């Protein structure tokens, strides 16, 4: 129907939201395959990305895709997919599935003192 | 317990406990404690090396989306060897939720600045420099924001006194506002208000 | 005993940063006396800079002298940019403050302070 | 549950384009603003004639402090120091002793009116309605220490304003 | 090279780096009203700490009272009575009218439109009469307290609030006649201070500063407090993120505040106004002077104060300037261990440097107007 | 209220509104400055029986925060709450 | 060892045989409310504020007097313990005078404090109160006996520590009055400690009377020099002026008492 | 019941007067020492002793909730009257 | 490596902004506060406190108020253990003195001892 505005300032209307979400979700899965399988970030993000990708592949309509992705406008769903891709690329470098780097001191989180 | 007692929200308590488990198992490298208060607020107590990886997670993960930095706070607790408790209050508008991320430092260990995650932090941790003396590494313009320009000390430290060490007056000899050691015409009257009877048995600490 | 540094790995890099901060203050003192139109000399302001550096001369911790260099750079940034007024520059010179009793006997005469 | 301020697309027929061109060239909204200013020119202004006319106040009004008495001349203050305990500014300084008939009475009741935040926590903490924050607000001074009230000043304020203070308390004590 | 203008000492210091007419850098120096409020709070009881909140956003007094009261009541695990909650929502929206009159009319006064200032401050004087009739003070009421409100409404106050509210929309209409369609007012606001939605979220903006950019967020709707889920109102949403849509959002929030005030006047319930836990709220003076327990509780609440159970909350409201938060830490005693005050104007004035880039020097006073900045809450 | 009808008509024409119906100056329509005395109600804890304070003690039902994780399968990924419901446009006045 | 195992709120603790319920709860850091119990006086068991539930026992026990049996689970925070405390506090405050603003005990009053902590927040007493004739026991102890809650710490102190046997209870029932029954002057060398151990404002310091108030006093821990005992004291000052002298607990010197010269 | 020191300075109801050699009298030079001349210790002595036929009397200071907390005064001593600790009104059992 | 080894004593006195007179002439006192003997409650004897030596309080010439020139006259710090207080005092260059915690020793209480057959611990009244 070619939505005129997203309503959010600085968030332009995406012309082809379905193909853009398919590209972003397969790119998230490609980046996310470089994480070990036992990492919870990989399991959880593959789970939610496969759910969103199946919803995108199942719905031709743009408005109904917005109501069942449940993330607002379709352009901020695209923006969140970009943020998840950037996050996964950072999580490869951080490697935060590793064990805890240091225990806190024994009364560090004791409240009240 | 209906009229005068605050009603407990068990649904939000269960949801925030599940999301705290979620954050603790996605990021076990930095998460030290996860707790949910009885009024249903989630606290993620982390190691200070994970200021940037945890906050970037909560900002960017599709199940978190904590896009708003509501507040950034230090708390001085002098009985801890890491006396400063750095507190991040985050708002997810997508999931209509708030989270608290807590870490710690002493006087000499720098905390990594989170301006690359939230630009909102730019003044807040700058305030934490001014009020508490916590240095933030890789901050763009870290300097004082609230105290006077030549101010010595960090006022919100609990060993800093209520009235300071200096006070100002106009001196007409030097034609200038001058700083002198503080003398009060009336001393602030310290009130010892604490009852010697225990108020809350649920918060009783185990004895020695 | 393994702590995280601020800028300096040891005391030599720390003394390097102290030394560069002293160079910058030494260069800045004549401009500070000029544009704040101070009633002190350049020699007197440089003596005050030397006094403030020698006051902290006993410190052997690299993180503490890193924070001292950071705070000295903040004071210098507040001086070069006209963020301080003349009053803040002259607060280093405690001119309206009467000299404190130094020896035992005059402190005995004036009051109870040790 | 939300509305869009400023999401109107203007009509592009020749009627509306000519309307906007006439507004641009003939200054129509400017004449509208001049009409509204001219409309207030012919209204009666809201100006009261101070000091002959006064701004309206309630009997709850928090003004100048006063120490009150019983209807026998005995002062109400029994030196309990609740008002200085609750005083958020620590504006109240109290010293007390038994006086010559053994009564628990103050020897010092100071209110620094320049520390005072005029919030009335002292009059609501007072168990005997001794300290009140009365109705006077016209007590500006020429010197700072004239606003450092001792017990004699506060008892004279009570004796000065009691005919008004008692009637204001009479109008409001059932809300307290 | 480029010009450096030090606009010296609400009160604000500004360090401008200008390149002719354009603004290259805006450095706001603050702390000119830093009073160390939240260090003073640590040496006072919770009741004693309450009047500091009147003096932070000093055009939004009872809203900050409400935020601090909600924080303390959350840590105390008690709830106010329903009439207290309706009085808090009524006076919170009266307070919102006060703040948006202050915001819009001083923002017009700083641009040059000086007359609707004088028109709307008489309405503001009548609302200060409402504060004075309910508490005894025109501005710093100390009225909304942890546990409810201090004192019940005097008889005849709701009729006068009705008589104010019945006429106030015409005052908004003539303000809007002076400014909204005025081409001079539009030239000073329409392309000025454009904030994208993502930058407004990232820079910690809240309130109208989000809603002017199209972000559908209002804490009275999303995270509702006292009885805001029982009142019906709309949330004005901007479309261009500029000074003009934020102006229109504040005008329409005055409209919706009048709507909420009508609903509060019609739905005010009977009952008590403090929580009937006398270990938190002080008893009535007639029973204080009659009952032994009531006198003991009066004594201890006005000298020690109530003990708050240990813990930390972040309690936020939709104040008229945005999200007003208290991060309150109790150690178990009757005094706050820590009270961090989150003000909207702090992050808004931090975002002033991005908002002023590419604009003129006369646009900066308009951007400092559209960010509703009171330096009491900015500096604490 | 004391304005003559010529000035009143000029004023209503210049504003474009009926100004006498909604005057910004207050008159006899406001409440009396002397009111009858109130009789304020009491709360729910003003009872002579079944009113033990331990059955209504709010501060003593506050608990320490439940430690979810401490450092001393195919489970579903969770969010801190369900996603926020999309706001509906105003039926009252959408400006559409 | 012959230690027996008891339970305070489920927590195990090993106590000596003959340990009371109150002392067993003290070993896990729980202070049971009390008025007549004092750990340096003999056990009276008559204020009934220490009543606590032992589980699987359908009657509260006086924790100051009851020895623990092996295997008791002491329920310090259960519902009927709290109801017992609220009922006993209600009876203590039924006839107690509304004197807290004019009473010197206010702010440092056990009755005020554990009325706040363990009692109800309001009154059901719709009657007139008793009023007791004041006694004259000397120039040191001001006596306002309407405030007396009849805990008999007076009498046990004067009998057991001061060795005087001049205080007692005359009468019977609600008319039972603590006093000397005659115009007799209680002037021991240790007579000022009944000001300390009186939990209420019935026995106050006549020199300290009306002058200060405990929240505004600064507490300086110091030493007596009035003799060679070296009694540990608190000098309580206010705005740079010495208000009074209280004892400090030193178990090996002055256990928690001071002489009247010291005081 | 105000009186006057030999310096000419009025003595307050507390009993405060500066000494003759005290410099702080200079604050009243050209100005006045504000004293209240309604001494409460003299005005409560002017009240007559209330003769009542009860053994215990109650006083709230008059006005109900406008007075002080209601206290109960024993009147068993016939040597001394029973004085209210708040308002200073004194009572006597008439038998 | 990203961690350095500092074997020096922890000293932050040059960073706290405290003037030298209120570092080297003050005596911090580290102590568990004594129980107010007006009351039997012991909840104020649970934590360690750090206070400083009381300096001069004099009479204000105008009002008679207590004037002070001591900035540290109201500074009372709370610590969970003695060692935390000692570490905080040594970190700030404060010369300190520590009083040990005085606990009340366990008493032997027997209500039956009030009514003994042959001991002096009989009460003469009850
Ligand atoms: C145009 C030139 C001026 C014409 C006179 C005029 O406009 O009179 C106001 C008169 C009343 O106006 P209003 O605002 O409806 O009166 C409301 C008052 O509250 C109703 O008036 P009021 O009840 O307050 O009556 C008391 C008032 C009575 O008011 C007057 O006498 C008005 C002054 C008349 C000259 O008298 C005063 O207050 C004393 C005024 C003394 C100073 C007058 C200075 C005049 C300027 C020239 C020198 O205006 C008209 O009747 C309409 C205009 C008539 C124009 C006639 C053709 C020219
Ligand atoms: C003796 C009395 C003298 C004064 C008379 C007026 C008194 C009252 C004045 C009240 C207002 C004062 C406001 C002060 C500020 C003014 C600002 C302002 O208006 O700026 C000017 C504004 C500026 O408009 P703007 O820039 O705001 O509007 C946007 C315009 N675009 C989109 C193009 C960028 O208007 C003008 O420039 C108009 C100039 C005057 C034109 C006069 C009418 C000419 C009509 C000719 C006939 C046309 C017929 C159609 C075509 C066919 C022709 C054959
Ligand atoms: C006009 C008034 C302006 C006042 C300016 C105030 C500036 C104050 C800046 C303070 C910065 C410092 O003091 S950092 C110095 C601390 N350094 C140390 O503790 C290490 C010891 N350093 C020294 O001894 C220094 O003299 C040297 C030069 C680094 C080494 O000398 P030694 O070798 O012999
Ligand atoms: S009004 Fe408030 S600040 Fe003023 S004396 Fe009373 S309690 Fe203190
Ligand atoms: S609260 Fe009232 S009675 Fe108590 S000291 Fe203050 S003024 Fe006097
Ligand atoms: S003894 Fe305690 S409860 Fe009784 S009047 Fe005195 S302070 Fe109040
Ligand atoms: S006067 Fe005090 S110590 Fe003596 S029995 Fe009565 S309440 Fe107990
Ligand atoms: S304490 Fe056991 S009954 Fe008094
Ligand atoms: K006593
Ligand atoms: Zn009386």
């Amino acid at each position: 129907l070619l939505k005129k505005t997203t309503g959010l300032v600085g968030l332009a209307v995406c012309e082809t939201p379905h193909e853009r979400l398919k590209i972003l979700y397969t790119k998230i899965l490609d980046v996310l395959g470089h994480i070990p399988k036992n990492a919870a970030y990989r399991k959880y993000t593959e789970q939610i990305t496969n759910e969103k990708l199946s919803i995108v592949k199942a719905e031709p309509d743009v408005k109904k895709l917005e109501e069942q992705l449940q993330g607002g406008q379709i352009e901020e769903v695209i923006l969140q997919a970009e943020n998840e891709l950037s996050l996964a690329r950072k999580m490869i470098q951080w490697k935060p599935w590793e064990p805890l780097v240091e225990e806190p001191p024994a009364s560090q989180w004791k409240w009240p003192i | 317990t209906r009229p005068t007692v605050r009603p407990r929200n068990d649904v939000a308590h269960k949801q925030l406990s599940a999301f705290g488990e979620y954050v603790a198992e996605i990021l076990p490298k930095y998460v030290q404690q996860v707790q949910v208060s009885c009024f249903s607020e989630l606290e993620i107590c982390i190691h200070p090396d994970g200021v940037i990886p945890v906050l970037t997670f909560l900002r960017d993960h599709s199940n978190a989306q904590f896009k708003s930095l509501a507040d950034l706070t230090a708390v001085d607790i002098p009985t801890r060897q890491n006396r400063f408790e750095i507190v991040y209050n985050l708002l997810s508008l997508r999931f209509n939720s708030r989270i608290r991320v807590k870490t710690y430092t002493d006087e000499l260990t720098p905390v990594e600045s989170s301006v690359s995650v939230y630009k909102a932090a730019n003044w807040y941790e700058r305030e934490i420099w001014d009020m508490f003396g916590v240095f933030f590494a890789n901050h763009p313009d870290l300097r004082r924001i609230l105290t006077d320009y030549g101010f010595e000390g960090h006022p919100f430290r609990k060993d800093f006194p209520l009235s300071g060490y200096v006070e100002l007056r106009y001196d007409d000899e030097v034609k200038r506002v001058v700083a002198e050691p503080v003398e009060l015409a009336q001393e602030f009257r310290k009130f010892d208000l604490n009852s010697p009877w225990e108020a809350f048995p649920a918060y009783r600490q185990p004895p020695e | 005993t393994s702590v995280k540094p601020i800028f300096s790995r040891d005391m030599n890099e720390a003394k390097r940063r102290v030394r560069e901060l002293y160079r910058a203050w030494y260069r800045e003192v004549p401009n500070t006396v000029h544009l704040f139109q101070l009633d002190i000399s350049v020699k007197q302001g440089r003596d005050k800079v030397r006094e403030m550096f020698k006051k902290n001369a006993h410190v052997t911790d690299p993180r503490v002298v890193d924070l001292l260099v950071i705070k000295g750079k903040m004071e210098l940034e507040e001086t070069i940019n006209v963020w301080k007024q003349r009053t803040h520059v002259m607060r280093f010179f405690h001119e309206t403050e009467a000299p404190r009793p130094k020896d035992f006997l005059s402190k005995f005469y004036v009051g109870h302070d040790p | 549950t939300y509305k869009y301020v400023n999401l109107r697309e203007p009509s592009m027929d020749m009627k509306s384009v000519t309307d906007r061109a006439a507004q641009t060239l003939l200054w129509t909204e400017l004449i509208r603003g001049l009409g509204m200013t001219l409309s207030y020119l012919f209204r009666e202004p809201a100006t009261i004639n101070y000091p002959f006319e006064k701004g309206p106040l309630s009997p709850r009004f928090r003004g100048e402090h006063a120490l009150r008495r019983y209807p026998s001349g005995e002062e109400r203050c029994i030196a309990c120091k609740l008002c200085e305990a609750v005083c958020p500014a620590q504006a109240i300084t109290i010293e007390a002793e038994p006086r010559a008939d053994g009564s628990r009475r103050t020897t010092r009741y100071d209110i620094d009116m320049t520390k005072c935040i005029y919030c009335g926590f002292c009059q609501e903490a007072c168990p005997v309605d001794a300290i009140v924050e009365g109705p006077n607000f016209e007590f500006s001074t020429e010197t700072h220490e004239e606003l450092l009230y001792n017990k004699e000043k506060l008892l004279n304020n009570g004796d000065k304003w009691e005919a008004e203070i008692a009637a204001n308390i009479q109008a409001d004590y059932l809300y307290r | 090279s480029n010009l450096t203008l030090n606009f010296g000492p609400g009160v604000l210091r500004l360090v401008m780096e200008l390149s002719g007419e354009m603004v290259r850098k805006c450095d706001p120096h603050i702390g000119l009203l830093h009073r160390g409020t939240e260090k003073l709070i640590e040496y006072k009881t919770y009741l004693q700490a309450l009047p500091y909140f009147d003096r932070l956003d000093y055009v939004s007094m009872m809203c900050n009272e409400q935020a601090y009261s909600l924080a303390v009541e959350k840590l105390l695990n008690i709830q106010p009575p329903p009439r207290a909650q309706w009085i808090r929502v009524l006076f919170g929206e009266i307070t919102r009218l006060l703040n948006h009159i202050m915001a819009v009319t001083t923002h017009a006064l700083d641009i040059g439109a000086m007359t609707p200032f004088f028109w709307m401050f008489e309405e503001r004087e009548k609302m200060f009469e409402f504060y004075e009739r309910v508490s005894g003070a025109r501005m710093h009421a100390a009225y909304v307290r942890p546990g409810g409100v201090h004192q019940d409404l005097p008889l005849g106050l709701m009729d006068d609030i009705y008589e104010f509210s019945k006429n106030f929309s015409l005052r908004i209409d003539e303000l809007e006649e002076m400014l909204t369609n005025n081409r001079i007012w539009r030239n000073r606001t329409v392309d000025i201070g454009v904030v994208t939605a993502e930058d407004a979220l990232n820079y910690g903006f809240s309130g109208v500063m989000l809603r002017g950019s199209g972000i559908q967020w209002d804490l009275r709707k999303t995270q509702p407090y006292d009885v805001y889920d029982q009142v019906e109102f709309d949330v004005p949403i901007g479309s261009r993120g500029d000074c003009y849509d934020r102006y229109l959002c504040r005008v329409e929030e005055m409209r919706q505040s009048i709507r909420i005030i009508s609903q509060c006047l019609n739905k005010m319930p009977p009952g008590e106004i403090k929580v009937d836990d006398a270990k938190v709220s002080p008893p009535k003076r007639a029973e204080m002077k009659t009952s032994m327990e009531s006198l003991i509780h009066h004594f201890k609440l006005y000298t020690e104060g109530y003990q708050v159970p240990p813990g930390a909350t972040y309690t936020a409201i939709e104040a008229p300037k945005g999200e007003f938060g208290v991060y309150l830490v109790s150690d178990g005693s009757s005094r706050p261990y820590r009270c961090k005050i989150k003000a909207p104007g702090f992050a808004h004035l931090a975002g002033l440097d991005k908002m002023s880039k590419g604009h003129m020097l006369a646009d900066v006073v308009a951007i400092i107007g559209t960010q509703d900045i009171v330096f009491g809450e900015v500096d604490r | 209220a004391s304005a003559t009808r010529l000035i009143q008509g000029l004023r209503n024409w210049a504003s474009g509104r009926d100004l006498q119906a909604k005057l910004q100056l207050r008159y006899q329509e406001i409440s009396k400055r002397t009111q009858p005395p109130p009789k304020l109600p009491v709360g729910p804890s003003h009872r002579l029986s079944n009113n033990y304070y331990c059955a209504r003690d709010g501060r003593r039902e506050a608990m320490p925060p439940s430690i979810v994780m401490s450092s001393q399968s195919e489970k579903k990924a969770v969010s801190p709450a369900p996603p926020i419901k999309r706001w509906e446009l105003s039926q009252d006045e959408p400006y559409l | 060892s012959n230690l027996i195992e008891v339970f305070v709120d489920g927590q195990s603790v090993m106590v000596e045989p003959g340990t009371t319920v109150l002392q067993a709860c003290e070993k896990v850091g729980m202070q049971i409310p009390r008025f007549c119990y004092h750990e340096r006086l003999s056990v009276a068991g008559n204020c009934r504020m220490c009543l606590v539930e032992i589980e699987k026992a359908p009657k509260v026990v006086a924790a100051c007097a009851m020895p623990v049996m092996k295997g008791w689970n002491i329920l310090t925070n259960s519902e009927k313990t709290k109801k017992a405390r609220e009922g006993v506090m209600e009876f203590l405050l039924a006839n107690h005078p509304l004197d807290c603003p004019i009473c010197d005990q206010g702010g440092e009053c056990d009755l005020q404090d554990q009325s706040m902590m363990f009692g109800s927040d309001r009154s059901r007493f719709l009657e007139g109160k008793r009023a007791v004739e004041d006694k004259n026991i000397g120039p040191l102890v001001k006596t306002i006996m309407t405030r007396c809650i009849q805990c008999t710490r007076c009498i046990r102190f004067a009998s057991e520590i001061a060795g005087v046997d001049d205080l007692g209870t005359t009468g019977r029932g609600n008319d039972m009055q603590v006093g000397t029954y005659i115009e007799k002057m209680f002037m021991s060398e240790l007579s000022g400690n009944i000001i300390d151990i009186c939990p209420v404002g019935a026995l106050t310091s006549k020199p300290y009377a009306f002058t200060a108030r405990p929240w505004e006093t600064r507490k300086t821990e110091s030493i007596d020099v009035m003799d060679a005992v070296g009694s540990n004291i608190v000098v309580s000052t206010r705005t740079g002026e010495v208000m009074r002298i209280l004892p400090r607990m030193h178990e090996d010197i002055n256990e928690e008492w001071i002489s009247d010269k010291t005081r | 019941g105000v009186r006057t020191s030999p310096t000419g300075e009025k003595v307050t109801h507390t009993g405060q007067v500066y000494d003759d050699e005290d410099y702080r009298r200079v604050r009243f030079v050209g100005r006045q020492k504000e004293v209240n001349e309604n001494f409460a210790i003299d005005l409560i002595a002017e009240q007559p002793v209330s003769q009542v036929g009860s053994r215990v009397i109650s006083c709230d200071g008059g006005g109900g909730a406008l007075g002080h907390p209601r206290v109960y005064i024993n009147l068993d001593k016939e040597t001394k009257t029973g004085t209210c600790g708040y308002c200073g009104l004194q009572f006597r059992q008439q038998h | 490596t990203q961690l350095i080894t500092v074997d020096e004593k922890l000293d932050i006195t040059t960073l706290t902004g405290v003037p030298e007179e209120h570092i080297k002439t003050r005596k911090a006192r580290i102590f568990v506060p004594a129980r107010n003997n007006m009351q039997s409650g012991v909840n104020n004897t649970k934590k360690w406190k750090m206070e400083f030596d009381t300096r001069e309080r004099w009479e204000n010439p105008l009002m008679g108020w207590a004037s002070t020139a001591d900035p540290l006259s109201n500074l009372v710090l709370t610590f969970s253990t003695k060692e935390d207080a000692i570490a905080f005092a040594e970190k700030n260059g404060w010369s300190y003195d520590v009083e040990e915690r005085k606990v009340p020793k366990p008493k032997s209480k027997s209500y039956g001892a009030n009514f003994s057959w042959n001991k002096r611990t009989r009460v003469s009244t009850k």
